[PDB]
């Protein structure tokens, strides 16, 4: 489970930062409410598509696990790069899709959370 | 669990303003895109006016550009379309699909996309 501030840190490093118009914070709390900082983390859903990382990427529209049908694959990478430690592969497609037009209201927890709240407090007290 | 209904609909001459009203029943929250789809007779549904519930941005199929404008509440959680300048071509069966998941862009308009499904309503033109 990745630090809170060694997170922010990450995402800062990666780029992820001032993309599409969004603070840190907003990253750092979609990744909370999404896969309480750990990455590892895997949930399915009803229709039989995964998620995988730590910003829980839905396969069937983004990356190519292989195993929902008429994926899109939208990220073009395996789900297992986003399943896996490192958030390099998940900033990238998580880009992507903040650049789809829609912005971070794709991901639920933003939305449910982090949409009209106080989300650079999340970086507060991190020194970066 | 959430089921599409379909409001309006019926015979109006051509410049006719026609009001068709969609609403969403049960886990109405899940809800991400509004779109409408026209059955017309001997050809597949195709998408007329995608829309999404929180963005509001709305998308609209070439031939409908500039005619028809759809928009939704929240609080009711329904969506209408307005209808304006209506031409013989507009015959058909409009279906309010919905899905529960966010869709691409690119795909908002697809048919296959879409989680659910209501019963269509017939317009028809003088």
């Amino acid at each position: 489970v990745f630090g809170r501030c060694e997170l922010a840190a990450a995402m800062k490093r990666h780029g992820l930062d001032n993309y599409r118009g969004y603070s840190l914070g907003n990253w750092v709390c979609a990744a909370k409410f999404e896969s309480n900082f750990n990455t590892q983390a895997t949930n399915r859903n009803t229709d039989g598509s995964t998620d995988y990382g730590i910003l829980q990427i839905n396969s069937r529209w983004w990356c190519n696990d292989g195993r929902t049908p008429g994926s899109r694959n939208l990220c073009n990478i395996p789900c297992s790069a986003l399943l896996s430690s490192d958030i390099t592969a998940s900033v990238n497609c998580a880009k992507k899709i903040v650049s789809d037009g829609n912005g971070m209201n794709a991901w639920v927890a933003w939305r449910n959370r982090c949409k009209g709240t106080d989300v650079q407090a999340w970086i507060r007290g991190c020194r970066l | 669990d959430v089921q599409l209904v379909e409001n309006g609909g019926g015979c109006v001459k051509a410049g006719g303003s026609l009001r068709l009203s969609c609403a969403a029943s049960g886990s109405t929250d899940s809800i991400e895109y509004m779109t409408w789809f026209r059955q017309a007779p001997g050809k597949a549904r195709e998408g007329v006016a995608a829309l999404y519930t929180h963005t509001g941005n709305t998308y609209y199929t070439d031939s409908v550009k500039g005619r028809f404008t759809i928009s939704q509440d929240k609080a009711k959680n329904m969506a209408y379309l307005r209808m304006d300048s209506v031409k013989s071509e507009d015959t058909a069966i409009y279906t309010c699909g919905a899905t529960r998941k966010a869709v691409p862009v690119r795909f908002a308009l697809d048919q296959s996309s879409y989680d659910y499904w209501g019963q269509g309503t017939q317009v028809m033109v003088s």
